[PDB]
């Protein structure tokens, strides 16, 4: 949520899994400055094919 | 240690118990006494003590400026009235001291005329500060301003006009001043002494240390 | 040879917690309110007088509060427990009965109990139904024995009046200006007035500023306005050194530019400057004797004692521009803490004056008009004004008193019941004065004046880091004193009056002023004799033991403070390198032949204030005592607060970790109390199988955390396992989770009201 | 973070459960390390809490010793079942037609 | 004004500066030995420190009580006026004065010997006023004029005003709380 | 200077006696978490506790706490700690350490309102700029800011060297 | 990298961190602690250093005058000031009594050149006149405190200076850190190499050495502040920031006034502040 | 300097009369003829000389038959006396020796 540089928001390819938490690889903790101590991270699902493609490429 | 020196007996006098005052001049040092200056008049009220003096300043001394004295005497009084006036002559001769009262209770201060191994206390009836007054500039501006041109519950005791009216009702008393150098000061200075024997046991001041500590520090 | 240690000196702390500290601060303020201050407000407003038709009056004789009650539908009343008030969503209140005397033609008509309103009773105070009871009798009231109390109950929610922090009023503060100037000010507050006067040096000439005056006026005009007209006496009161006169010169040279030489002329000069709310002279004389520097009294319009005080202000400005030893707003000798009593005093005073004014308005309308038969005012006591005022001001959180110009918002918070430490921690907060204006970083830092008064570790993390603070374990906030015998003891100890001298004695090197809460009592030589004799009269019990006396050897002032709301702290007196507490004394304490008050009266323990401990030399342990010690620290672990008392070995961690633990310990799921099953709250988390800690602090044994704990002992390996534990994450055990580890219950609430309307129709 | 207090809490709790005491971790005092080391060595554990530990996955023992002990964990109120939230489309404001 | 001012390496002689400075203001027009030009030696203007009044001329430490009484006794046999402050209550009874343990001032005492001033060895001055010992300390020393006057209203409308002498020093008497508490502790 | 010598020599003495396969030493050598300052600070000697780049300012009249003599400038009385985190701080050292820690906490509390407003101004001023196809950087109206982006025309996101597009020695060894 | 700066750091305290970047991009005309770094040609000796140091450091008349006195004579009254020429000789100044004559009559109550005499090589008298504008002839007290606060030698804007030394073994030269905000004067004194001296305050370099030197000053100063905190920014970013500030010939801020001069927009400025006056004036 | 009237205690001003310059009150007739030289010296604080003398300054106080310095017992040293504050201070004595393979600072 506190978005300092432009890598505070990136696009991942989602995969569904049973438990109730967003689970990303820990090598990506340095761009978000996440720390896994109860931190929350927002999700945004684009609704248009142009938005998917611009998210995936850029 | 033993009190090897000065077993000074402290005596008490009451002849001047209601007469004795202490004047202090906040603006005049120790060396500059008033023993030489001629005193003209002394005004007083006994209850609500407010002493007013008038001292005369000479004119032929070099410290007096007549070029300003003529002008300020013309500014204060009328040029040729001479019936009522703050100054008799055409020059500023008199200097008025007005007092302000320091404390209400003066029961806890006493003068002490020390002598050859003995000490004579005497209670004071009042301590006053005598400051030189600037009433003449206000009378000058008064003469200048006249030359140009089922009620609700009230509170008068805590205002200024009623307090001046309450103090104005007590009549003045005029006094014959006597200097330090006169024989009358030496005549009345022996009223600070008290005729008594050398050693007389006091029938008063008998209360114990514990009674004294209880007495000055009362229980709530 | 080592100094022999009193090893059982620790017991002075559980004996101290029986009486003072650990929410008993709030309770001892509210008892002070409902036992003296409501009578003092009633004495300040004892008689109303209708304007039309005089010699008809209402005269309040005495006031009371009494035990709590409840009003029901069929005019029946019954005493109530607090828990019934929590469940039924009402307010736990007691009715204010006042006895009046008044006139109905018959000149003496008396009543003995006329109820006019309902005071909310704070729990475990003198009027509450809980105090003095045994743990067998809290069961019949459904109340926990460990519930600390000190929180109100209004409309079913539990509200706590937070301890407000203020700057100490009626004291000379030398601060810097924005543009580089140095000016002094004093927020002169009494019970009837609050206004800030100033002193500005904006050209090298001393201007005084005030909210009343339209434009700032020079200071020598004011000195001439206050009955001293000679310039020599002014410069005597300022000071007789050379550079003081050199700095004050252009202010004298200003007053000779205008023709201000007489007091009437100066009052005329001021009378043109007054914002007009006899017009010229009286509006300036009453202004000088009532509003500028209003905390200094004027007896019979004798302005001498106010001239000396404003000369002291100008002398401090001059000596402060020479070397920049300005005072700081952050020293906790200059703070005062306003408890629940000193807000309920203001609230009840404003509501009671609006009550008397509304009654006088109704009486003024109805007496000359309707009928010749004399009415009674007993038919005109609408209780809803007092009740709705008290309840709305507690339950809402804003204290808009237009009489006192106070518009504080967010005084009361809902008492957080996440666990036991959360309740006990919110009962000891101190909310700061600024309340997040901007990032000043001046009062947010930890000043060293908070030693043993406030907690170094416990502060919130976030936007409020450093403003909200927490009281320590072994502190005590004073109440207001009688003010009487301090003056009479001070006059016997050689304090010459200020009226018996000119200002030249103020600038001597051997002459110290004395103050008393901002008013000059006089001057004195040999201040060490005064201070030591005053302390020996304090330790013998002739003076109330919270009266502190300090000495400021730079500014040459001997302060004697007696106002309430400042932080005190007990110590053990040390007389010539030996503690005054001997092992026989702690043995008598452990057997019960004496208690902590008998340690106070035998000159063994005395309460230092922050201002008094500025001059004392305190040793922490027994082996630190050298020849210049006066006081010994009772227990050094009372430096830390309550929530920092949960931490085991807190002096081994890096200090941010203690602050993060003080934040997280208020959120731990635990047990609220023994009544936690009979208790319907908004959101209540319980732990299924709590356990008491395995490494426990003495603070845990004092506040009884081990009787209802929050957390479970877990067998913790410290190893790296499977890489799912990278940034602070931790791996649990599935079998431990299945057998009961960390099992927690969540209780929620769902309420529905079925109201009856103004029409005779009902919800169903 | 230099939380050496956790490393002493683990040790003193381990030395406390083995003989039924509660050790004090009082600020500026409390039971030192030198006492709980001897209290552990009297019961047959190592004097520093590190234990020979066998891995459950492979069955083979581990190269470094592992530091066991009972530490007082406490569950905080921030649970994920109250914080997980989603919105596809739902109620909008009446005035500014946005969620 | 010429701006390009010139300078040289030579060193200024000390006496040459001294004698130039001397010649700049040692000139005097005091030849006018006349009335206006004359000046009264006892009415010089007041320099501000009142002990230090003399700025123009024809050309301090603080004493203690035993030093003051030693000077007033041995150094001069001339009598001297002191001004002493007493505590609020003196350890006595008002004799048949219609009482309640009020204040006991000097106005409720009689004439005669009322106490003994004991100067001890090494500065300690006690005022034994009975069984109890008051303590005497030097108060804030005044430097301005204090005249000790008498006012006698012998007639209803007029009276006599007489100065007895100048008051120079001030004493303060204060109780000994250490001794009063060490008699019986509380 | 003398207290920095005490801390640095205590650190250089505590690091020499640690064994290899010590866990803080491995975690400091591989740079994963920690450093040598932390190992020295929790074995040997916690250093001077500096508030705003100086020693502890006096919070009382000419002394830091009441537990020291007036006008002393000793090392223990103005903030220096001798104990490690292993042997545990004494109460005065603990209070000085908490004074030094709340500065870090309050700086992190200030940092949001200190830096977000500056970045909001920089965004609103700079966001219109774009790199056109003729390799000029023009504003919203079309005035030229730069004729070529940064002189060379190169992206900072693709710099293999120290602010230079290649490092030729590494490419030749490749 | 403003988020990574913990405001971390023998004399000449400089502000670093987020407030220094904020002072740079605000482009305010007066900044807290400007420092002019000056270079000396004859960089060998401290005797050469302290000469020009005294030539640029502000020295007060009271700091060299051993006594300043008011003398009343029967025929005249004046203010005699004796200069301590031993301390002038040791501080190595180009002043004498005639220089102190010229430094006075510079904006002090309209004093005349005839009102000052040069009686010796060490003494100066000042005979005051009536001000005739809300003052009295006893203005000698104003002159008796104001006259030590006049400056006879040095730059009127420079508060203080300090000699700074290098450390390398091959050489030893003395640079001169000057804490003042008048770059034009420091560059023009004899003995200071004007072709190699810089500043911190960007507006002074804009006023003195042009807009392009202001651009280079902004580049070097932002990169200096970023390097002192261990963060690294590629130079193209601060280069574009410096070119955005100076593409209209004058150094502009990132505040709302400079943003009003760069951006023509109405709704952009109406989002920022100023409740409705922009909208009603833009309608007007 | 402030000087005040013995009569009323207002502040005096200097003016000129027909034979002398006078101190005169503004509100009462008191005047005081300035018959002789009267003065008031400020004596302000001079600059610090500690870094001014270091590094081979233009000292001159050395004289024939001057004492040798006490450590080296050679006359290869300068010595000086200066006021450090205003010229009412009694001058302090200080000396520094600079010789081959020998650097020291003394008082
Ligand atoms: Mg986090
Ligand atoms: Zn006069
Ligand atoms: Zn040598």
């Amino acid at each position: 949520q506190p978005s300092l540089h432009k890598l505070s928001i990136m696009a991942h390819l989602a995969r569904v899994k049973p438990h109730r938490t967003f689970r990303f690889n820990e090598c990506v903790c340095t761009p978000y400055n996440a720390d896994f101590d109860g931190d929350e991270m927002n999700l945004h699902l684009p609704q248009t094919e142009e938005a998917k493609a611009e998210a995936l490429v850029l | 240690d033993d009190p090897v020196v000065q077993e000074i007996d402290v005596y008490l006098a009451k002849s001047l118990a209601e007469k004795l005052y202490l004047f202090q001049y906040p603006v005049r040092p120790a060396s500059m006494t008033y023993d030489d200056i001629p005193h003209l008049s002394a005004k007083i009220k006994p209850k609500q003590q407010k002493v007013e003096l008038e001292m005369a300043i000479d004119t032929l001394n070099p410290n007096y400026c007549r070029s300003k004295g003529e002008q300020i005497a013309l500014n204060v009084d009328g040029a040729c009235a001479d019936e009522t006036s703050t100054y008799s002559s055409k020059l500023m001769d008199k200097q008025t001291f007005c007092s302000s009262q320091t404390t209400s209770n003066t029961s806890r201060y006493a003068a002490a005329l020390y002598r050859q191994g003995e000490l004579h206390l005497t209670p004071l009836h009042g301590i006053l500060q005598l400051r030189p007054s600037f009433s003449y500039l206000d009378k000058a501006d008064a003469k200048h301003r006249e030359r140009e041109a089922e009620q609700a519950r009230q509170r008068r005791v805590q205002s200024y006009e009623f307090l001046q009216k309450k103090h104005a009702e007590e009549p003045w008393v005029h006094l014959h001043y006597y200097g330090l150098r006169d024989s009358r000061s030496e005549h009345e200075r022996q009223y600070l002494l008290c005729p008594g024997s050398s050693g007389v046991e006091n029938t008063e001041l008998v209360k114990s240390p514990s009674e004294y500590l209880m007495m000055l520090m009362p229980p709530s | 040879a080592p100094i022999p240690t009193v090893e059982e000196k620790w017991r002075l702390l559980p004996a101290f917690l029986k009486v003072k500290g650990l929410v008993k601060q709030h309770i001892d303020s509210f008892n002070y309110f409902i036992n003296v201050e409501i009578k003092k407000i009633m004495k300040a407003n004892e008689k109303v007088t209708s304007d039309a038709d005089p010699m008809w009056y209402l005269k309040y004789l005495n006031i009371y509060v009494g035990l709590p009650d409840v009003e029901e539908s069929f005019n029946v009343t019954r005493p109530v427990s607090p828990h019934e008030c929590r469940l039924r969503d009402m307010t736990y209140s007691a009715p204010i009965t006042v006895d009046i005397e008044y006139t109905r033609g018959s000149q003496r008509i008396i009543r003995n109990a006329l109820p006019i309103g309902r005071m909310p009773i704070m729990l475990r105070s003198s009027n509450c139904v809980l105090t003095g009871k045994t743990p067998a009798e809290f069961a019949k009231l459904n109340e926990c024995p460990l519930d600390p109390g000190g929180y109100f109950i209004v409309k079913g929610v539990e509200k706590v009046i937070l301890i407000q922090e203020q700057l100490s009023k009626n004291r000379i503060i030398v601060e810097a200006d924005r543009k580089g100037a140095v000016g002094a000010s004093v927020t002169s507050s009494t019970h009837e007035k609050k206004s800030r006067t100033n002193m500005a040096v904006k050209q090298g000439r001393f201007y005084l500023r005030h909210n009343t005056l339209s434009e700032d006026i020079p200071i020598v005009i004011i000195f001439k306005a206050m009955g001293v007209e000679s310039d020599q006496e002014i410069v005597q009161m300022i000071g007789t050194e050379e550079h003081v006169m050199a700095a004050f010169g252009p202010s004298l040279e200003e007053c000779q530019k205008a023709q201000i030489f007489t007091q009437m002329q100066a009052l005329k000069y001021i009378g043109n400057k007054v914002r007009r709310q006899k017009t010229k002279i009286e509006e300036a004389r009453e202004l000088l004797a009532s509003t500028i520097l209003t905390h200094v009294p004027v007896k019979e319009f004798n302005f001498r004692a106010k001239c000396i005080y404003t000369a002291v202000m100008v002398r401090r400005v001059i000596l402060a521009q020479g070397d920049n030893k300005v005072d700081d707003r952050d020293y906790y000798g200059n703070k005062r803490l306003e408890l629940a009593g000193q807000l309920l005093s203001l609230l009840f005073e404003d509501l009671f004056k609006k009550f008397n004014s509304e009654m006088k308005k109704i009486a003024d309308q109805v007496i000359p008009k309707q009928r010749a038969a004399q009415f009674d005012v007993v038919k005109h006591m609408r209780q809803d004004q007092i009740t709705n005022g008290m309840v709305n001001a507690i339950s809402t959180g804003n204290w808009s008193l237009k009489r006192f110009k106070m518009d504080r918002q967010g005084v009361t918070q809902v008492l957080s019941r996440l666990s036991y430490i959360s309740a006990l921690g919110m009962m000891t907060r101190i909310s700061s004065q600024f309340e997040k204006t901007r990032k000043v970083s001046g009062p947010r830092s930890l000043q060293p004046s908070q030693w043993g008064m406030l907690c170094p570790s416990d502060t919130p993390e976030g936007e409020a880091c450093g403003l909200v603070k927490n009281l320590a374990l072994m502190t005590h906030i004073t109440t207001d004193m009688e003010d009487g015998p301090i003056v009479k003891l001070a006059s016997n100890l050689g304090v010459e009056d200020v009226n018996l001298l000119c200002g030249e004695e103020l600038s001597y090197p051997n002459v110290f002023l004395v103050f008393l809460n901002g008013n000059i009592l006089g001057v004195i030589r040999d201040h060490k004799k005064l201070v030591n004799t005053f302390r020996l009269m304090r330790r013998a019990g002739y003076i109330n033991e919270f009266v502190s006396i300090s000495t400021n050897l730079t500014d040459r002032c001997v302060y004697i403070s007696s106002d309430g709301g400042r932080l005190c702290r007990p110590y053990i007196i040390v007389k010539k390198q030996k503690p005054a507490v001997t092992n026989k004394h702690m043995e008598e304490l452990a057997q019960g032949y004496r208690n902590f008050e008998d340690f106070l009266h035998e000159s063994l323990v005395e309460y230092l204030d922050v201002n008094e401990e500025n001059d004392c030399n305190i040793a922490l342990y027994e082996h630190t005592i050298n020849k210049d010690t006066t006081h010994l620290e009772i227990e050094p672990f009372t430096l830390l607060g309550v929530c920092a008392g949960l931490i085991p070995y807190p002096h081994h961690n890096q200090s941010p970790r203690n602050t993060y633990q003080c934040a997280m310990g208020k959120q731990a799921m635990g047990t609220i109390g023994y009544n936690q099953r009979n208790r319907i709250d908004t959101l209540m988390y319980l732990l299924a199988y709590p356990q008491k800690p395995m490494v426990k602090t003495k603070t845990i044994e004092l506040i009884e955390f081990e009787k209802l704990p929050a957390g479970q002992n877990a067998t913790v390996a410290v190893m790296s396992y499977s890489g799912y534990d990278i940034e602070d994450a931790l791996v649990l055990n599935k079998a431990s989770l299945d057998r009961g580890f960390g099992r927690c219950l969540v209780y929620k609430n769902a309420k529905c009201t079925l109201k009856r309307y103004t029409n005779q129709t009902f919800d169903k | 973070r230099m939380t050496v207090g956790k490393l002493i809490e683990l040790l003193a709790g381990k030395a406390g459960v083995l003989d039924g005491r509660f050790h004090y971790g009082t600020a500026f005092g409390g039971s030192k390390v030198k006492d709980v080391c001897e209290d552990l060595v009297r019961h047959g554990y190592n004097y520093l809490g590190k234990d020979y530990v066998t891995s459950g996955i492979t069955g083979e023992p581990l190269e470094a010793y592992i530091y066991f002990g009972p530490v007082y964990y406490q569950k905080l109120k921030h649970m994920v079942l109250d914080k997980m939230h989603a919105r596809a489309r739902g109620p909008r404001a009446v005035l500014t037609r946005q969620p | 004004r010429p701006e390009v001012i010139q300078s040289h390496s030579i060193f200024e002689q000390g006496p040459a500066e001294m004698m130039k400075k001397k010649g700049n203001w040692d000139k005097t027009v005091d030849v006018s030995d006349m009335g206006p030009s004359h000046i009264i030696n006892i009415k010089k203007e007041k320099r501000e420190t009142d002990e230090e009044t003399k700025q123009i001329l024809r050309m301090l430490p603080k004493d203690v009580s035993v030093a003051e009484l030693l000077r007033e006794l041995s150094l001069t046999k001339e009598e001297e006026l002191l001004f002493l402050q007493l505590p609020d209550t003196l350890p006595g009874q008002p004799p048949t004065q219609d009482i309640a343990e009020n204040a006991c001032t000097l106005a409720d005492l009689t004439e005669g010997q009322v106490g003994k001033l004991l100067i001890r060895k090494s500065g300690r001055v006690q005022l034994l006023l009975g069984k109890v010992t008051l303590d005497v300390t030097m108060g804030t020393a005044c430097s301005f004029l204090q005249e000790l006057v008498s006012v006698g209203l012998g007639d209803s409308r007029t009276g006599e005003m007489t100065v007895l002498g100048h008051v120079k020093h001030k004493l303060v008497c204060s109780p000994d709380f250490e001794s009063l508490l060490d008699h019986k502790h509380r | 200077k003398e207290l920095s010598v005490i801390r640095d020599h205590a650190g250089s003495a505590c690091l020499r006696e640690l064994d290899k396969s010590n866990s803080p030493l491995t975690m400091a050598l591989c740079g994963s978490k920690g450093s040598f300052i932390n190992i020295s600070q929790m074995i040997a000697c916690v250093g001077q506790q500096a508030i705003s780049g100086s020693r502890v300012p006096d919070g009382f009249e000419n002394r830091s706490l009441p537990h020291f003599e007036k006008h002393s400038k000793l090392p223990a009385a103005k903030g220096f700690v001798a104990n490690s985190f292993y042997s545990g701080l004494t109460p005065t050292e603990f209070f000085f350490h908490t004074m030094a820690g709340r500065e870090g906490l309050v700086d992190t509390a200030v940092k949001t309102a200190e830096t977000g407003y500056m970045q909001r101004r920089l965004v609103k001023s700079l966001e219109d700029l774009c790199s056109q196809y003729d390799l000029t950087v023009r504003s919203s109206t079309g005035d030229i800011i730069q004729f070529i982006y940064g002189g060379d025309g190169l992206d900072p996101a693709a710099m293999e060297g120290k602010d230079e597009p290649l490092e030729f020695k590494r490419v030749l060894d490749n | 990298p403003g988020t990574q700066m913990t405001l971390k750091t023998a004399s000449m305290n400089i502000t670093l961190g987020v407030p220094r970047i904020k002072e740079i991009i605000n482009a305010s005309k007066a900044i807290s602690t400007p420092i002019i770094t000056a270079q000396l040609d004859k960089d060998d000796d401290a005797d050469y250093a302290r000469l020009v140091k005294g030539r640029i450091e502000k020295t007060l008349l009271g700091e060299i005058s051993e006594y300043i006195e008011e003398v009343f004579l029967p025929d005249d009254c004046f203010i005699l000031v004796k200069l301590s020429l031993e301390r002038i000789r040791l501080l190595r100044l180009e002043v004498n009594a005639e220089t102190v004559r010229y430094s006075i009559c510079t904006s002090k109550l309209r004093v005349k050149p005839g009102d000052v005499a040069v009686h010796g090589e060490a003494v100066v008298c000042v005979t005051p006149r009536e001000n005739s504008k809300s003052s009295m002839y006893y203005v000698l007290q104003f002159l008796k405190e104001d006259l030590p606060k006049v400056v006879v030698q040095g730059i009127p804007e420079v508060s203080r200076a300090v000699i700074h030394i290098d450390e390398q073994s091959g050489k030893e030269k003395y640079k001169l850190l000057v804490e003042g905000d008048n770059l034009r004067a420091v560059m023009a004194t004899h003995g200071v190499k004007g072709t190699r001296t810089t500043s911190n305050n960007t507006y002074e370099v804009e006023k003195t050495l042009g807009i392009e030197a202001a651009r280079t000053t902004i580049i070097n100063e932002i990169q200096y502040t970023m390097v002192n905190h261990g963060m690294s920014i590629d130079r193209r970013h601060v280069m574009l920031l410096s070119d955005l500030m100076t593409y209209k010939g004058e150094v502009l801020g990132i505040t709302r006034f400079g943003l009003a001069k760069m951006k023509e927009s109405v709704l952009m400025l109406a989002s920022f502040e100023k409740t409705a006056d922009h909208l009603f004036d833009a309608a007007y | 300097m402030l000087l005040f009237c013995p009569g009323c205690g207002n502040g005096l001003i200097v003016e000129e009369g027909q034979r002398c310059h006078r101190f005169s009150c503004n509100t009462c007739p008191y005047v005081h003829n300035i018959t002789r030289k009267v003065t008031n010296r400020k004596y302000p604080k001079l600059k610090e000389v500690d870094d001014v003398l270091g590094g081979a300054a233009a000292w001159e106080n050395v004289d024939s038959t001057a004492e040798s310095c006490p450590k080296c017992e050679h006359p290869r040293a300068y010595f000086m006396q200066l006021q450090t504050r205003s010229a009412d201070e009694p001058m302090t004595t200080f000396y520094k020796c600079c010789n081959a393979q020998c650097g020291h600072r003394w008082r």
